[PDB]
RNA sequence: GGCUAAAUACCGGCACGAGACCGAUAGUCAACAAGUACCGUAAGGGAAAGUUGAAAAGAACUUUGAAGAGAGAGUUCAAGAGGGCGUGAAACCGUUAAGAGGUAAACGGGUGGGGUCCGCGCAGUCCGCCCGGAGGAUUCAACCCGGCGGCGCGGUCCGGC
C-alpha cells in the first residue's frame, strides 16, 4: 500500500467543447495542430478558449473593443476574441478595426466594414497569423452576468450586498425584518 | 468540401455498419469497405474505385473526374482491364502514381484488384 | 500512522513500505528521524552502499 | 396420442392407456411398480391376490404412515397395503391390452409388461366444512396409466379354471345394442 | 396535459431550413442519405416549368 | 321595471373521424348471454371468462370393456391442432437413461475420471519471388490509328462564367 489520496487525481478541464457544432470542431482541428506543432502560447490559448462554454465566452461590444485596440502600441494588430462581437450603440464612431472573431453581429457588421475595417474568421487567421504575430487577444467581462449578483456571502451577513432571490420587487418583498432596525435588526 | 461532408456523414450515413464491434461502409469507390475520411468514396474531389467486370473477368477501375463535381452522371470515368495477373496490376499502378491521383490509395487499390482477379479463379 | 509521523514520512518521501531514501544529516534532519523512530530502519551507507 | 417410451419392437407390442381414471394416484403408482416387468400370467394373477389381500403391493416412496405386514417380506420392504382400486383398475387394462394383442395376431401366452407409467391428472373439486365456518378442499387425486406390453421367449397358458368361465353376458348392453340397430 | 407540444425559434426553423437545401445540393450527402442518384444529370436538378401543368 | 343574437362552456345524449395510447392480471368493472353470475334484509358490493382448422373435412367402420376409456382405421400440411382444442414456459410429478450416495443439501478454487456432442478431425497450411524439367498460347516490348483521363509556372495560348 502506498500512502497518497485519490480525490484529486482527475483534473476537471475541457479537452474539448461540449457542442456538437460540425463548423467549431473543424476550427479545433485546425487549432489542435497549430498548438501542438508550433511553439506559440497563442495557439493554446484559442485551442482552449475554443472548448469553453458559452457563460466562460462572453460577448465583447464594440465600444470595449475600441477602447482596448486604442492603447498606445496597438496600431495595426488584429484584435481577436473567441466569442461574439456584439454592436454597441453608445459608440459615436467606429475606426479602422481588424477582428477576428467567432461571430459578429448583423449592426456590429456593417458598422465595422464601413469604418474600412476588416472583420476574420478563425480559419482565416491561421492563415495571415499562424502563430498569432500582431494579435491583440480580448475577452468579454466574465462577472458580467446577473447571477454574480447572487454570489458570495448570504445576503442575511454583515456587510453582505449579495443580491437575495425574489419573486418580485417591492416594499413588501423582503424589507422589514433584518434589513432596517427599526424592525428587529440590521446587519 | 471534403472535410465538411466527413463531419455530417462520419456517423450517420446509409452506407455506415456497426455490427460485433465493427464498422464498414458500403459505399461505391471505397477500397476497404472502411468507414474512413481516407477511403470513403463521395466526399472526395478525387477517388478511385476497383470493381469486377459485369462479366466474371478483368478489372473495372473507377476515375472521378476534375469537372463535373456537382454532376453524378458524368462524374466517373470507367475503365475495364481484362489482362494477365501481372500486367492488370502494373496498369493500376500507373494510372495512379503517373497521375498522382490518390497516391495514397496505390496499394489499397492494387491489393483489391489481386483480390478480385483471384476471386476470378477457379473454385478448387 | 500518527498524523505527525505520517507528515514526516511524506516529507522523507517515504509513503511506502521498504522505500528508501538518502537524507544528508543536520540538526533540522535529525530530529525528523527522531519523530519517525519506529517507523524507520536508517544508519550510515557505505561507498558501496551507494 | 404419445406413450412416453416408444417399444424396440413395435410389430410385436401391444398398448393401452386410460386418462382422468378415478383412482388414487399414489396408490395406483405403487401398485404398478409391483407389476412392471412382469410376465402377462403372472401380473394377472398377482392382482387377483392383491384384491384378496394375499399378496401385498409394496409400498416404496408413498410411504408415509403405511403398515407393516408379513406379506411384505416378499418384497425386501417393511411397508405393504393391498389397494383394491388399483389392482381392478389395472386389471380392466391388461384385459384391454391382452386384447389389443390378439386384434394384431400376437401371441398372448408371451406378453411382458415391458413399459407402465402413472401419471396424475386433473384433480376434482369437492369440500369439506370445517370448524368456525370455514371450508377446505376435498380434492380427488386420478390417474393417466400407460403400459406397453411386449413378446418374450417365455410361454406360459391361460389357467384352465379361467377359460372354462362362461362368456357373461350382459343385458343392458344388449337393450342398448338394439336401440342402435 | 402532459406538454406535448414544443416552441421552436423562428431564427432556428429558417437556419433548418437553410442547412437542409445546402446539404440538398451535395451528391455524397444525397447518396447517403440512401437515394439513387448516380444518373442524375445535375445537383440540384432544375426542370422546366412545363412540369408544373 | 323589462327584452336581446354573436364570439364562450360541454367527462350526459345522437352520429362521426383520428391517435408516437393499452393489448386479455393490460385497456372501461365489463373484447365473451357484465352491471351479468354471485353476496347482503337493505342502502349497496360485484367477478371470472378471448384463440381447433384454410375449410368441420369434428374421426365412418372393426374390436376389448357395463361404461368412462382403449387399440386399429380414417380427415388434415399438422390432432406431435380431437370441441375450455394456436403456441405451450416455470414450479411440481411419472417414467427412461447415466452417475452417485453414513457428517442435510447446496456453494468458491484446483485438478482428475467418465459421458454427451463438436472438429461435419486422423499423414497436416497457405502465399510472393527465384532455380530447374516438361508442355500450351485471346503473346511481350517498341512503333501506328482512335478514344478517354490527369497535369500544365501554355515560363505570359484562345474563349467563357
Ligand atoms: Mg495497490
Ligand atoms: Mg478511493
Ligand atoms: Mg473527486
Ligand atoms: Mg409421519
Ligand atoms: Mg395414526
Ligand atoms: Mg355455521
Ligand atoms: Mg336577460
Ligand atoms: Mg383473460
Ligand atoms: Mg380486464
Ligand atoms: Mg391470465
Ligand atoms: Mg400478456
Ligand atoms: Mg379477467
Ligand atoms: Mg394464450
Ligand atoms: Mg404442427
Ligand atoms: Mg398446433
Ligand atoms: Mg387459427
Ligand atoms: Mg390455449
Ligand atoms: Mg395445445
Ligand atoms: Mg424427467
Ligand atoms: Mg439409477
Amino acid at each position: 500500500g502506498v500512502d497518497i489520496r485519490h480525490n484529486k487525481d482527475r483534473k476537471v478541464r475541457r479537452k474539448e467543447p461540449k457542442s456538437q457544432d460540425i463548423y467549431l470542431r473543424l476550427l479545433v482541428k485546425l487549432y489542435r495542430f497549430l498548438a501542438r506543432r508550433t511553439n506559440s502560447t497563442f495557439n493554446q490559448v484559442v485551442l482552449k478558449r475554443l472548448f469553453m462554454s458559452r457563460t466562460n465566452r462572453p460577448p465583447l461590444s464594440l465600444s470595449r473593443m475600441i477602447r482596448k485596440m486604442k492603447l498606445p502600441g496597438r496600431e495595426n494588430k488584429t484584435a481577436v476574441v473567441v466569442g461574439t462581437v456584439t454592436d454597441d450603440v453608445r459608440v459615436q464612431e467606429v475606426p479602422k478595426l481588424k477582428v477576428c472573431a467567432l461571430r459578429v453581429t448583423s449592426r456590429a457588421r456593417s458598422r465595422i466594414l464601413k469604418a474600412g475595417g476588416k472583420i476574420l474568421t478563425f480559419d482565416q487567421l491561421a492563415l495571415d497569423s499562424p502563430k498569432g504575430r500582431g494579435t491583440v487577444l480580448l475577452s468579454g467581462p466574465r462577472k458580467g452576468r446577473e447571477v454574480y449578483r447572487h454570489f458570495g456571502k448570504a445576503p442575511g451577513t454583515p456587510h453582505s450586498h449579495t443580491k437575495p432571490y425574489v419573486r418580485s420587487k417591492g416594499r413588501k418583498f423582503e424589507r422589514a425584518r433584518g434589513r432596517r432596525a427599526s424592525r428587529g435588526y440590521k446587519n | 468540401s471534403a472535410h465538411l461532408q466527413w463531419m455530417v456523414v462520419r456517423n450517420c450515413s446509409s452506407f455506415l455498419i456497426k455490427r460485433n464491434k465493427q464498422t464498414y461502409s458500403t459505399e461505391p469507390n471505397n477500397l476497404k469497405a472502411r468507414n474512413s475520411f481516407r477511403y470513403n468514396g463521395l466526399i472526395h474531389r478525387k477517388t478511385v474505385g476497383v470493381e469486377p467486370a459485369a462479366d466474371g473477368k478483368g478489372v473495372v477501375v473507377v476515375m472521378k473526374r476534375r469537372s463535373g463535381q456537382r454532376k453524378p452522371a458524368t462524374s466517373y470515368v470507367r475503365t475495364t482491364i481484362n489482362k494477365n495477373a501481372r500486367a492488370t496490376l502494373s496498369s493500376i499502378r500507373h494510372m495512379i502514381r503517373k497521375n498522382k491521383y490518390h497516391p495514397d490509395l496505390r496499394m489499397a487499390a492494387i491489393r483489391r484488384a489481386s483480390a478480385i482477379l483471384r476471386s476470378q479463379k477457379p473454385v478448387m | 500512522v500518527s498524523p505527525k509521523v505520517r507528515k514526516v514520512l511524506q516529507l522523507l518521501r517515504l509513503r511506502q513500505i521498504f522505500n528508501g531514501t538518502f537524507v544528508k544529516l543536520n540538526k533540522a534532519s535529525i530530529n525528523m528521524l527522531r519523530i519517525v523512530e519506529p517507523y524507520i530502519a536508517w544508519g550510515y551507507p557505505n561507498l558501496k552502499s551507494v | 396420442v404419445r406413450y412416453s417410451l416408444d417399444p424396440e419392437n413395435p410389430t410385436k407390442s401391444c398398448k393401452s392407456r386410460g386418462s382422468n381414471l378415478r383412482v388414487h394416484f399414489k396408490n395406483t403408482r405403487e401398485t404398478a411398480q409391483a407389476i412392471k416387468g412382469m410376465h402377462i400370467r403372472k401380473a394377472t394373477k398377482y392382482l387377483k391376490d392383491v384384491t384378496l389381500k394375499k399378496q401385498c403391493v409394496p409400498f416404496r416412496r408413498y410411504n408415509g404412515g403405511v403398515g407393516r405386514c408379513a406379506q411384505a417380506k416378499q418384497w425386501g420392504w417393511t411397508q405393504g397395503r393391498w389397494p383394491k382400486k388399483s389392482a381392478e383398475f389395472l386389471l380392466h387394462m391388461l384385459k384391454n391390452a391382452e386384447s389389443n394383442a390378439e386384434l394384431k395376431g400376437l401371441d398372448v401366452d408371451s406378453l411382458v409388461i415391458e413399459h407402465i407409467q402413472v401419471n396424475k391428472a386433473p384433480k376434482m373439486r369437492r369440500r369439506t366444512y370445517r370448524a368456525h365456518g370455514r371450508i377446505n378442499p376435498y380434492m380427488s387425486s386420478p390417474c393417466h396409466i400407460e403400459m406397453i406390453l411386449t413378446e418374450k421367449e417365455q410361454i406360459v397358458p391361460k389357467p384352465e379354471e379361467e377359460v372354462a368361465q362362461k362368456k357373461k353376458i350382459s343385458q343392458k348392453k344388449l337393450k342398448k345394442q338394439k336401440l342402435m340397430a | 396535459w402532459r406538454r406535448w407540444h414544443r416552441r421552436v425559434n423562428t431564427t432556428q426553423k429558417r437556419y433548418a431550413i437553410c442547412s437542409a437545401l445546402a446539404a440538398s445540393a451535395l451528391p455524397a450527402l444525397v447518396m447517403s442519405k440512401g437515394h439513387r442518384i448516380e444518373e442524375v444529370p445535375e445537383l440540384p436538378l432544375v426542370v422546366e416549368d412545363k412540369v408544373e401543368g
